[PDB]
């Protein structure tokens, strides 16, 4: 319903939108900090402070649900058209080694942040009870506050042309041609 | 000087054609050959038929997959190569015709054999007008070019020569050649091109090179309608400074015909003498020479200009009358060995060119 | 000397919207975000036109890679692809990180091609047809030669022939015939020879047609500024244009009395302009005979009085100042325009005359097969008849009306190689000059101003007071809105200076 | 003997007839030879290397090759598929959309709630809040990510392009009228040379081109700022008299705050006005995107102190 | 801006006293 995403995270999301759809860049996968790492750090850092058994167990339930939902829906609604080529290459390389793909162990911290932006639009097309909609929204808001606190160690400003440790990589003319032409 | 001059010409190069409405035709070379044979320049030159190149020779620059695609693509089976066509840019601009692989092999073999003859010392001037395709860059076909034979020839020259200079006088920037040697400091590229909303899109005044090849690429952006005097006043000081502060061991010169007046796609206002003055002046330095023919889409103008440049390379100046070649009717009104500059307006100004030259000289200060 | 510096910079920039950005840059540096190089570069772009403030700035703050805009950098994983032939040296000198891809450098917007007139398109179409014929004929001829060699060898370079046979045989039988050939050659050879004969006949006839088409279009193609010169001259030869030019020069000068400077290096072009003017006046059916004689006499008298050329030599072929209004200035500008164009034509007289007279003809096929005297049958080919005088005679023909504009333009194009396109509107410029002279003589204010001009000029020996009273006397007849021109003339070298006093005399 | 050979040429003719008499009337008025080369071509092989259902994709909404379903009129791209299908590795079988197969195979409208509650109880042990969403995602077709229309609209200077790309406020013979204001009639004075240099119709060579920057409307000469041509297709040209908005400090990156709609745009003024360690987000006269008010008179002090400090540390 | 002049004079005198 009413999700209060902080202004800085909104700016980060619009910056990612610009970087992918305009500058023709993709994510440097596998990410240095995947969804699993940041979610586990959040759970370890926060749940140790809570004392209520319900408040401490529902945090773990929410984290597991977020991991499962990310795994289910990243390949369905979390990728632009340009990034589908990276997904296809990852799938091919994974099937080469008989390993099933685990997106929560590959993508990180910027596809999760774009996962919780359509959650108000995702819940609306369900039969969810209003007493749990508020719980989901409040848990997401708490997670967003924690993420905003730790914002300089998951979204850094680094240039692909000056550092190979940047979060974004340029796409070759062949890559862009295959992705957006075929 | 009266240098020994090699001359490479495969008689089959003119039998390959692009689309019907395409502005690029290899047939021009054929007509150029006529103007060279009927002027009696064969008694002054040694004519060789260079061995066509092989896949592994083209793979010194291009990827194996690109060459594998080139050697099997055919207008009969293009529907079986859809991902390859969009990946390698072998669609509408650079199309697929009957003899694509054979034409590319002929051009590459000519360029590499000319470089080899320069290496061994059999000559000090090599001429291959089937080459000059300077737009393809290692994995894709750009600007009607599929194989960068200039890169192969320069690679061959680097084996025996420490440094190589590459000079481009086509209206389009030498994107493929500059990209191929944008990091090394052993192949210095210098391109005089029309920069604006023009096809290359690249080649600005601040594209001097990256890494060890910093300040080893020279871009001269010019406005439309430049004439012989202005082009000379830009070309001569820049090339002299390059030869002074860089000292190449060999020179390669792409004599594109787009700079000529009346070109289909070009916008420059150079005459036949204004375009052969560059070749003559650069030849006047005394270092080993390779000359290749790139752009040019008005067949008669480029054919006559190429014949004039070959004559100049053979230290003789040709007469204006035509010797009754086979393709006589092409030469229109008075059948003279001349190309008329138009009265179009020239936009380049002394202040702009002074600024560009000052920038280029400041960049070139760190090459000696 | 620092708060004064800030005041001086604020005054010099002279715009709040730019001073705000200057302050934004200064603050951006002040918060340890900008380095010295970019700060000095921006201050050079702002105050660098000055040499006092910027130099003190550089000597006061103790000032004492370069990545290109078109080159990206690729990841290392997107670099190593199999390149079989690439040796160690071929590995060290090649670059695999940076790519250009002109789509990126065009901002995904594309490119703008050149604009070509329809005559160039006609030439391109002719060339396309010629190339089609020659390509097909030569390919078929080469295949014929190869089959002839094989046939000669059978009495007891891998796709050209296949393409030729496929083009010749269109019933989808061509593959069968090629396969039969690979394992029946004479029939293919004779069919190819018959096709060659047909194609060469068609090529001969179409070559005739192409030649006669190219003859009437080739020279118009190089006439870039000549094709648009009529409309451009009609638009750009108005009074407002000349006023704008002189006012712009005045404005540029004031931001630091000789706004315009014309030099007259000849004295016989005046006679040619007179001949053209009297030809038009005699021909025009828009003035009565007394008016025609008045115009002729006024023109001759005015030029004789101005340039001090002669009074009788014109009829048989000290520093002065004229205070003028708009009409006189525009009339003088028309005169100077015509004189400049004619002088430009006259300067290259010897070179063009030598080129036309020493015009070689090729004996191999021109004089033997194809003779083209289209422009020579009409006598407009400049044989003898020194090109300046021939051009004058043709201009007289055009003004009279017995020479069409098309053939006049074609003659000028052929005789001058499209270097005499400014004579395309000689008749209209002369007509405008005559109209302006008539307006100069039919208006009371201009008539009285030129009467004062005649009196002062014929005085020829005056004190310093004249420049005042003359102006005042002229200002007695000018209004409080129109503009004033001070046409200074030095007869000693025939040089005319023009100054623009719009309203700076009140 | 084949008769279909004469199809067409560029001449619009079967390449066998002739001048096309209409074209005749349109386009009329009323040192030895080359057969010697083959015996003089010495083959050179001394190379050193000689010894070697609709027109739009239902996921991304763009144009391209499509793989449509026979039962659902919704065409899909190949990369716009989960998982992507390589065109060479065709499935060669009955292909349906995710929604199409869901509605054609498991279409139990009167008993779907049983499957929903079965999934709910299967996920109830560990994750009950996300169970409904986990069940629901399988009922939807693959889609392309899009910002949900409220992340976009919090920044007013951001818009969506045609295919969904990101656009900003930087998306965009002798001519004497380009030097006229065209609004007031005054000549456009170039910032650097302080001249218009209109030239003249007699001598167009004396004219210099002028540009009139898009952002601040200051006119510039194409020869004053070194620039080959104008700007007509790319982004809006920006004069060199603007703030960088992107600085690479020596590496580190600095950016200017994006513009925020005025409803949420908070403002604040410091009470110190002597020295403030703040970013380049100022205004000349949720607490993360504030716009400080720098109080111009302060800058004159501020800058000075810094350079004076730089004058002392470098002195020693 | 007179107080600015006073500040500049006093601060500069202090700097020169520092470098006595
Ligand atoms: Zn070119
Ligand atoms: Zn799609
Ligand atoms: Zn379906
Ligand atoms: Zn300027
Ligand atoms: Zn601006």
């Amino acid at each position: 319903i009413s999700l209060q995403i902080p202004i800085k995270l909104k700016s980060v999301l619009v910056d990612d939108w610009e970087y992918v759809t305009k500058d023709k860049k993709i994510c440097r996968l596998p990410a240095d900090v995947t969804v699993e790492m940041v979610l586990n750090k959040y759970e370890h850092e926060v749940s140790q402070e809570l004392e209520s058994p319900g408040s401490q167990s529902q945090l773990s339930e929410y984290c597991a649900g977020l991991k499962l939902y990310f795994d289910k829906c990243l390949g369905n609604m979390l990728l632009y058209r340009l990034e589908r080529l990276q997904y296809d290459e990852l799938l091919k390389k994974s099937s080469k080694d008989q390993k099933p793909l685990v997106p929560i162990r590959i993508y990180g911290a910027i596809h999760l942040l774009r996962l919780i932006s359509v959650l108000p639009e995702l819940i609306s097309s369900t039969t969810m009870d209003l007493q749990s909609c508020q719980l989901l929204i409040k848990q997401t808001e708490d997670f967003l506050v924690w993420l905003l606190m730790h914002v300089d160690e998951y979204f850094n400003d680094k240039d692909p042309n000056r550092s190979d440790d940047a979060l974004y990589v340029n796409t070759s003319s062949q890559y862009e041609g295959v992705a957006l032409g075929m | 000087d009266k240098r020994r001059v090699a001359y490479f010409y495969d008689a089959d190069v003119g039998n390959y054609a692009y689309g019907a409405g395409h502005p690029m035709k290899p047939h021009r070379i054929r007509m150029a050959h006529s103007l060279i044979m009927n002027y009696g320049l064969y008694k002054k030159m040694e004519i060789y038929r260079a061995k066509p190149a092989t896949k592994q020779e083209m793979c010194q620059f291009h990827t194996d997959e690109y060459i594998d695609f080139l050697s099997r693509v055919t207008p009969d089976n293009l529907e079986m190569f859809k991902r390859e066509s969009v990946k390698f840019n072998v669609g509408d601009d650079c199309p697929v015709f009957d003899g694509l692989y054979e034409y590319c092999s002929i051009s590459g073999g000519g360029s590499m054999e000319g470089a080899a003859r320069l290496n061994r010392g059999k000559c000090d001037v090599a001429v291959n007008y089937a080459g000059g395709l300077h737009h393809a860059k290692k994995s894709e076909a750009s600007g009607f070019c599929y194989l960068n034979d200039i890169v192969l020839g320069i690679i061959e020259l680097l084996r025996y020569h420490p440094r190589v200079l590459y000079i481009d006088i086509d209206v389009h920037h030498g994107d493929g050649v500059e990209e191929a040697f944008y990091t090394t400091d052993r192949v210095m590229t210098c391109s005089f091109h029309k920069y604006g909303e023009f096809f290359p899109g690249t080649g600005e005044l601040r594209d001097i090179g990256v890494g060890a090849g910093k300040n080893y690429a020279v871009n001269v952006p010019l406005r439309d309608g430049i004439d012989d005097a202005t082009y000379r006043s830009v070309f001569e000081p820049v090339i002299k400074k390059i030869m002074e502060w860089y000292q190449p061991s060999a020179v390669v010169l792409q004599c594109g015909g787009d700079s000529l007046s009346g070109d289909r796609l070009g916008c420059f206002n150079l005459s036949m003498e204004g375009h052969a003055n560059c070749v003559n002046y650069v030849k006047s330095f005394g270092i080993p020479m390779m000359v290749v023919g790139g752009g040019g889409y008005t067949m008669r103008n480029v054919a006559r200009t190429w014949c004039f440049e070959t004559g100049l390379l053979n230290n003789v100046v040709l007469d204006k009358d035509l010797p009754y070649n086979e393709y006589y009717e092409y030469y229109g009104p008075d059948y003279k060995l001349s190309v008329r500059p138009s009265n179009m307006f020239n936009v380049n100004t002394p202040e702009y060119l002074d600024k560009v030259m000052t920038n280029i000289f400041a960049n070139l200060e760190n090459t000696k | 000397e620092e708060v004064t510096f800030f005041e001086k910079a604020k005054r010099y920039i002279g715009n709040k919207h730019l001073y705000t950005e200057f302050l934004k840059i200064l603050n951006l540096y002040s918060q340890d975000i900008l380095d010295l190089d970019d700060l000095v570069e921006k201050v050079d772009f702002y105050l660098g036109s000055n040499k006092e403030l910027f130099t003190w700035f550089k000597n006061f703050v103790g000032y004492q890679e370069a990545f290109g805009p078109s080159y990206k950098r690729l990841p290392k994983s997107d670099t190593f692809m199999p390149c079989s032939g690439r040796d160690d040296m071929c590995w060290e000198v090649l670059n695999d990180e940076w790519v250009g891809h002109p789509v990126w450098a065009s901002e995904d917007s594309g490119f703008i091609a050149h604009r070509k007139n329809q005559y160039e398109e006609t030439l391109f179409k002719i060339e396309e047809e010629r190339h089609e014929y020659d390509f097909y004929i030569e390919s078929n001829l080469r295949t014929i030669q190869c089959l002839e060699t094989i046939v000669n060898k059978i009495e007891n370079s891998m796709t050209i022939y296949k393409k030729v046979i496929r083009k010749v045989y269109d019933k989808e039988r061509g593959f069968e015939i090629i396969d039969a050939l690979h394992e029946t050659a004479p029939v293919v050879l004779k069919r190819l020879k018959q096709k060659d004969e047909e194609w060469r006949r068609a090529q001969r006839e179409w070559n005739k047609v192409w030649r006669e088409l190219e003859q009437k279009v080739f020279f118009k193609s190089l006439d870039h500024l000549g094709l648009t010169f009529k409309q451009a001259d009609k638009k750009l030869l108005t009074t407002k244009q000349l006023i704008s030019e002189i006012s712009s020069i005045k404005v540029d000068q004031t931001n630091k009395k000789s706004q315009l400077d014309f030099d007259f290096p000849d004295k016989n072009i005046f006679y040619d302009i007179l001949c053209l003017a009297d030809t038009f006046i005699t021909h025009t059916t828009a003035y009565s005979n007394p008016d025609k004689e008045r115009l002729k006499d006024l023109l001759k008298y005015f030029i004789s009085l101005f340039f001090s050329i002669s009074f009788e030599k014109i009829e048989e072929s000290s520093i002065f100042n004229l205070f003028a209004n708009t009409n006189i200035y525009i009339f003088f500008r028309h005169w100077t325009t015509i004189y400049e164009r004619l002088l430009e034509i006259k300067q290259m007289n010897e070179r063009v005359t030598k080129e036309i007279n020493t015009r070689s003809t090729v004996t191999f096929a021109k004089d033997l097969d194809l003779l083209s005297s289209q422009l020579s049958e009409m006598g407009l080919d400049f044989v003898g008849e020194d090109a300046y005088k021939q051009v004058l005679r043709l201009s007289r023909r055009l003004i009279n009306g017995d020479l069409e504009h098309q053939w006049f333009e074609e003659s000028l194009r052929q005789a001058y190689n499209n270097k005499a396109f400014k004579l395309y509107t000689i008749d209209k410029v002369t007509q405008s000059l005559v109209k302006h002279a008539h307006t100069l003589m039919t208006d009371a204010k201009t008539a009285e101003i030129m009467a004062l001009f005649v009196k002062d000029r014929n005085a020829s020996t005056t004190s310093a007071k004249d420049q005042i009273i003359y102006r005042l006397q002229v200002r007695s007849h000018m209004s409080n809105t129109e503009n004033m021109f001070r046409i200074e003339f030095d007869k000693r070298t025939l040089h005319v200076s023009i100054q623009y006093i719009a309203l700076d005399d009140l | 003997t084949i008769s279909e050979d004469s199809k067409v040429s560029v001449t619009g003719l079967p390449l066998n007839k002739g001048p096309s008499e209409k074209i005749k009337r349109e386009s009329l008025w009323n040192d030895l030879k080359t057969f010697l080369t083959e015996n003089m071509t010495e083959e050179s092989n001394i190379r050193s290397t000689i010894g070697w259902n609709e027109d739009f994709c239902s996921a991304c909404n763009q144009s391209g090759s499509f793989l449509c379903c026979d039962t659902c009129p919704k065409s899909f791209h190949f990369l716009c598929l989960d998982p992507p299908i390589d065109p060479n590795n065709l499935p060669k079988g009955d292909w349906h959309c995710n929604e199409c197969k869901f509605k054609i195979f498991i279409n139990n409208s009167m008993a779907t709630l049983k499957k929903i509650e079965s999934n709910f109880i299967k996920q109830n042990n560990n994750v009950k809040i996300f169970a409904k969403l986990l069940f629901n995602i399988d009922s939807h077709n693959p889609k392309q990510f899009q910002l949900p229309n409220y992340i976009k609209e919090t920044f007013p200077a951001v818009k969506t392009g045609s295919r969904g790309q990101y656009s900003d406020e930087n998306d965009k013979s002798y001519n004497p009228d380009t030097h006229i204001d065209s609004n007031s009639g005054k000549f456009l004075i170039c910032y650097k040379c302080n001249q218009t240099r209109l030239g003249s119709w007699s001598h167009p060579e004396n004219s210099r081109l002028i540009m009139t920057c898009d952002y601040c409307q200051t006119p510039w000469h194409l020869d004053c700022v070194p620039r080959a041509s104008f700007k007509n297709l790319g982004s809006k040209w920006k004069c060199p008299l603007h703030s960088p908005t992107k600085v690479y400090k020596k590496y580190k990156v600095w950016k200017k705050q994006r513009l925020i709609n005025k409803k949420n745009q908070l403002y604040y003024e410091p009470l110190q006005k002597i020295g403030y360690q703040n970013n380049g987000n100022i205004q000349i006269i949720n607490q993360d995107f504030k716009i400080t008010q720098i109080d111009e008179n302060s800058i004159k002090y501020d800058f000075f102190d810094k350079i004076y400090k730089s004058k002392m540390v470098q002195k020693r």
